[PDB]
RNA sequence: GCGCGACCCCAGGUCAGGCGGGACUACCGCUGAGUUUAAGCAUAUAAAUAAGCGGAGGAGAAGAAACUUACAAGGAUUCCCCUAGUAACGGCGAGCGAACCGGGAGCAGCCCAGCUUGAGAAUCGGGCGGCUGUGCCGUCCGAAUUGUAGUCUGGAGAGGCGUCCUCAGCGACGGACCGGGCCCAAGUCCCCUGGAAAGGGGCGCCUGGGAGGGUGAGAGCCCCGUCCGGCCCGGACCCUGUCGCCCCACGAGGCGCCGUCAACGAGUCGGGUUGUUUGGGAAUGCAGCCCAAAUCGGGCGGUAGACUCCGUCCAAGGCUAAAUACAGGCGAGAGACCGAUAGCGAACAAGUACCGCGAGGGAAAGAUGAAAAGGACUUUGAAAAGAGAGUCAAAGAGUGCUUGAAAUUGCCGGGAGGGAAGCGGAUGGGGGCCGGCGAUGCGCCCCGGCCGUAUGCGGAACGGCUCUUGCUGGUCCGCCGCUCG
RNA sequence: UGAAACACGGACCAAGGAGUCUGACAUGCGUGCGAGUCGACGGGUUCUGAAACCUGGGAUGCGCAAGGAAGCUGACGAGCGGGAGGCCCUCACGGGCCGCACCGCUGGCCGACCCUGAUCUUCUGUGAAGGGUUCGAGUUGGAGCACGCCUGUCGGGACCCG
RNA sequence: GUUCGUCUGACUUGGGUAUAGGGGCGAAAGACUAAUCGAACCAUCUAGUAGCUGGUUCCCUCCGAAGUUUCCCUCAGGAU
RNA sequence: AACUUUAAAUAGGUAGGAUGGCGCGGCUGCUUCGGUGAGCCGUGCCAUGGAAUCGGGUGCUCCAAGUGGGCCAUUUUUGGU
RNA sequence: GGAGGGCGCGGCGGCCGAUGCAAAACCCGGGGCGCGAGCCCGGGCGGAGCGGCCGUCGGUGCAGAUCUUGGUGGUAGUAGCAAAUAUUCAAAUGAGAACUUUGAAGGCCGAAGAGGAGAAAGGUUCCAUGUGAACGGCACUUGCACAUGGGUAAGCCGAUCCUAAGGGAAGGGGUAACCCCGGCAGAUAGCGCGAUCACGCGCAUCCCCGAAAGGGAAUCGGGUUAAGAUUUCCCGAGCCGG
RNA sequence: UACUAUCCAGCGAAACCACAGCCAAGGGAACGGGCUUGGCGGAAUCAGCGGGGAAAGAAGACCCUGUUGAGCUUGACUCUA
RNA sequence: CGACUCUCGGCAACGGAUAUCUCGGCUCUCGCAUCGAUGAAGAACGUAGCGAAAUGCGAUACCUGGUGUGAAUUGCAGAAUCCCGUGAACCAUCGAGUCUUUGAACGCAAGUUGCGCCCGAGGCCAUCCGGCCGAGGGCACGCCUGCCUGGGCGUCACGC
């Protein structure tokens, strides 16, 4: 289709890679849009999340829930957040999977290696803009 | 502009089939040797078998190259220029135009050195030639069929064509990504650019330096 | 006997190292059918193909003329275009059947043997020590005169004389090539419908990016990517670009001129005969056997032979990229490909399950949903199940799961009738079933309602045309004046 | 020949399922250009399997006829009858004039074949000249080439199946 | 099933072992050689061929045949 | 029937004109002992006009399919009860 | 049989439309159009993408083919489920018992057994416990089924060791080669014994596999669990080889 | 006389099927369940049965043909270990 | 006169067609060179806490070192130091590894977990400084090169 001698371009291949996600693939697809306050600090629109973050449902029917990211699932690429749930018949509460795109990052744990991601991407956005 | 494609050339050829002949209320077709399987088409030098070959259905032969005669082609290319100087064909092809005081457009040479798309749409807006590109940034068709599963999710209608007359084959970068656009130089004009679908009289934008080079293309 | 060296020939679970098999797509050899075609069939065709067998590499084979030619000669090898669907060959039947030249692609040239190290095996392997190590150095055994090192290779070359010119080998740093990592634009603003908004509507932004996928419905702007650039990192590496240090010279080779020479590969040449193969035809290549040479010579010159000429190369040793191939393998990009009886045998645990003693043969089989929210609990029943309920946007979605066709089956209704004969239909009438059927038309007058022309004004798109320029004809709207409708 | 047939197949239904595609050919039809024509082996170039541009060509045709060598070497150049249509005359009917397409026919010319053989001439060449129940895919006032489609034709598994 | 041939030898029968496809083996039936024998089975060449049988897929329009001549290893078919 | 002098009918061929006739005057190696003749050329004259009837037109050329097993009746007829 | 003019499907370039406020699909003794090919529209079902028109192109339209593959009838609840001498009663259990299990009874094979075991073969089937979804063409609470567990112990038995018919490396030689005969200069090429001491002496048709049946180094008894027990276990007694 | 059939409870196929099923004669692919003309004309059925359905199984094994094979024979053609 | 025979509809059951999907096939094109006695191609049998399979691996056994990424793996259980970190992960990379039993398959055979031979060290006790036992790994064909004992008037000299 559209241009360039490169490795990647194939409608089938794009699907194949992202569903079964190897570790580097997981982290880049774990990039979830920042809230507006955070966007003006780190000068980026989206960053990969964590487990000690807190993340707010904006998009869905489930909107208005907030919780920490309990788990992230490779095999079918989904993330699981606390308090976005559906109830089983007996009264058990089981988490409903949410895509990281849908959910928006309330709060960050900086870390040290995750912190490095913020710096490099920020530098990136500085270069184009000015 | 089409690849050759085909059915497999060794297909279901290498399938063992040997016949019962007759003495059975079973048709005189070859038949699988292996009875001890829950199915498989019963012998397969056929055109008449499940999972067998068919003697025809493609196989690499089919010419996806038809030769063009240059003198024949020259007439077609020349005709295409003339189709922009009659407004009737432009209307007939289904271009929405609120355009200028004169019939084909000739433009200043300074829209080569235009980096931005934002600037590009603005200059077209003044002409009134932005009109049909606005009708191709929406009303863009999710095409039915198996094309969706290829890469052909959107087939975009064909609005303005811009042709530059800068000698060194200079693609105007801004105009490349406009909705429904095509970009050309005089040094690479073809019939399909001025007449997608074979319907002549696409709305085209001529550069001033382009205009006087259109002569040298290669009752009444 | 014992023969120092050695001669000739054996032996180490011997010292350091090496071979088999695979792959076999594609390639290089070997070896080799028949069906078929000729409407029969043998010669011939298929085919110098399939099968059989061996062996390498990323390419392989080929390769600097014992060539092609007959010319003001071309000029290693390969492939494409053409010659060519042709010269030729052929129960001259069916059919079979290429090259030379010409053009283009790509280009690249070489060393041994055969003249002398003879002031001396100057050469090489191994052990051993040291070393900065695909190597180098010292030392000692051993190899090899039935000849290592070597000038020199036919285009030539070795001698001689005279002049210039030209060199061996290093750092360091880029680029070249390959692989990664990493970064690189913009709304999740209001409203509506919905289970969800990516949808519609309102209102925006970014675009070297409006390819794609993901995401709870058509997402440029939600995420990932995409695009275009940036920043790292590690390889591989003599392809060249920098620089910098030794100038490798009086050597060796090159060039100019001169002389004496010119060594130029054998059971090969060539021929006969036979078989195979060739378009190759008094033998195309090939082989066996038989005969068998020469070096002022030899071979070739598409009809066998002698004769005389002329022309053309220099075998019988060897290397060498590129242009050429690619149904395997690995890693990619695509298609007017296919859409679960299709596509591969295999979308799924598939060469799986299974079949056969074996060689081998070989399936069937994708889809709940956004999320299991996979039906707790109550009740009947021995249980399986059912009935309630719960859940879901939807159970008319309950792991027979999206949609759920035909056939068949059940229920029920209608027609018909239990005094009657069947091609199942056509034709006619009745029942049974159901959709349709100007918005309700016109003239006139009265009231209510609304507007106003002509002409003057004020602003304009028009016309015939002329086309500098000119004259005749505009209508309309704004909306004031003056008269009416 | 004749199918209701005491011919043959078919319980029923769904889904598969058979004149295709190609190379080289003939005709027809269309398109281009036209005594030429045919880009694309190739090279330039690129928004990249494309498109655009361009080369000498080579292939086919523009002359032929022979088995071959070859051919004074194929340029002197044609009539007649029916002919559409036009022209001229005539009020018209018709008459006369020019006559295409096309058709039929009679000649000349060329090659192959056979005769004829001047003047000339490197000594056997030469080919003026006059002819012929011979023969040709010729000249006598060319038409092709390229592309495509249908149908026919051949090789291909070749309509499908045995 | 009944009836019945043989039953101390050219006897019966197992295991191990030999012989394999124009081949074997045969006190010989063309018998038999793993439900397979006047040339086993398997895969391949092979999608082999067959003037002959079967089937050959949407509609309407207009025109509309012939089984005859000639040659043929031709008389179930071609050329003409 | 394989005889016929003789000899039907129905069948079958040809002709009934402008693709014709006639006048004028040209050429030949033919043909004539002879321009005598023959043929073919230029030029002139003669229409409904050469029996009947019809031509909801005809003439002409290229190319291809199918057919290539036929069968039947009246009439004629050969073999055979 | 030809030509002519159309229709329908799939996909592609163009162009225009339609949609979760309900697309496509499917159903419809519901309407209407066209000579037809087909088309149109409504209602019901349904839940995510699709159709018309102009060009382009095909793996493009079915009733068959003793068609292929899948489904489903009538047949038909019909033929049948009939060989093997044969069941029956009471109790136990369980929802339910002609068939299970126990007793009682009747029988049957009639020791060349319908027997107790081993071979071969299968491979856990043996036994417990659980237990009726499928399966035991009846039934069923039972099973050689399904699920869940466990179980096979050797100096003396076999294999092993050993030779046979025979097979097959090694050699020479054909065969490119696969492959086949089969040994040769293991014959003044080394294997074997003394022998510890390094040296001497002696010799072939080699060398392995080949009968879990031939031939054979060596065990008995009692007890035990689900079972064969010389065999597992154990006592006591041996026996063979080093 | 046994064991079936039959009848029951359970269990439960297949072959086969264009569509089906009353005769007579007629013509007709020259021997009809159907057409034509007459006769007829039990719902719903079971146990039987062997006339018929030119019933079914089996592209007649025979017989003819094909420019179709193969086994065999030889004084075929042509080669050869 | 129920019924039967037939037919249809509506709702269903049957069945898995149709539509719409597709981490797959299919075909074309491009780049790339790179197996082995240094033990392959291929097989076998094991190893995951709970596994039949596929996939992964080999007694160092669904993996190890090192490295990158930087917190998951998930059906349930679990570790909590491994979470501001020499470090989570059916992770990617995977340079350093193990890499079973087999297989060209190599001591020799193989319907045999068959039958030899040799060497290593640790311990023992001296019927000896030897005897006995241990765990590991070798010992093939083929042929070159170098090597030793020599066969042989093979050839020479020198023998008594």
């Amino acid at each position: 289709m559209k241009r360039n001698p490169r490795v990647t371009s194939s409608r089938r291949k794009c699907r194949k890679a992202h569903f079964t996600a190897p570790s580097s693939v997981r982290r880049v697809l774990m990039s979830a849009a920042l809230s507006t306050e955070l966007r003006h600090k780190y000068n980026v629109r989206s960053i990969p999340i964590r487990k000690d973050d807190e993340v707010q449902v904006v998009r869905g029917s489930y909107k208005g829930r907030e919780g920490k990211v309990v788990q992230v699932y490779r095999r079918r690429w989904v993330i699981h957040v606390e308090r976005i749930t559906r109830e089983k018949v007996n009264g058990s509460t089981v988490n409903v999977g949410i895509h990281p795109s849908k959910v928006v990052v309330t709060k960050l744990k900086l870390d040290k290696d995750r912190k490095a991601i913020l710096d490099r991407k920020a530098s990136g956005r500085a270069a184009d803009k000015a | 502009k089409r690849q050759p494609y085909a059915v497999s050339r060794r297909a279901g050829h290498q399938t063992s089939a040997e016949s019962w002949g007759t003495g059975r209320a079973v048709s005189r077709i070859p038949r699988v040797p292996g009875g001890g399987t829950h199915r498989a088409g019963q012998g397969a030098f056929g055109n008449m078998c499940r999972g067998g070959r068919m003697f025809a259905p493609t196989k690499t032969w089919r010419k996806w190259h038809r030769r063009v005669n240059v003198h024949l082609r020259r007439v077609a290319v020349a005709s295409a220029l003339a189709a922009t100087s009659v407004p009737s064909l432009v209307l007939a092809r289904g271009h929405r135009i609120e355009t200028v005081p004169e019939l084909p457009l000739v433009i200043s040479d300074s829209a080569e050195s235009i980096e931005k798309t934002s600037q590009a749409i603005k200059i077209l807006k003044q002409v009134g030639a932005y009109a049909d590109a606005e009708k191709a940034k929406d009303s863009v068709g999710i095409r039915p069929g198996k094309g969706k599963m290829r890469n052909r999710r959107y087939i975009n209608r064909k609005g303005p064509l811009i042709v530059y007359g800068t000698e060194g084959s200079k693609i105007v970068k801004a105009f490349r990504n406009l909705p429904g656009v095509d970009v050309a130089n005089v040094e690479r004009l073809n019939l399909l650019d001025l007449a997608p679908g074979g319907h002549l009289g696409r709305f085209v934008i001529w550069t001033e330096s382009a205009f006087k080079k259109l002569e040298e293309v290669y009752v009444q």
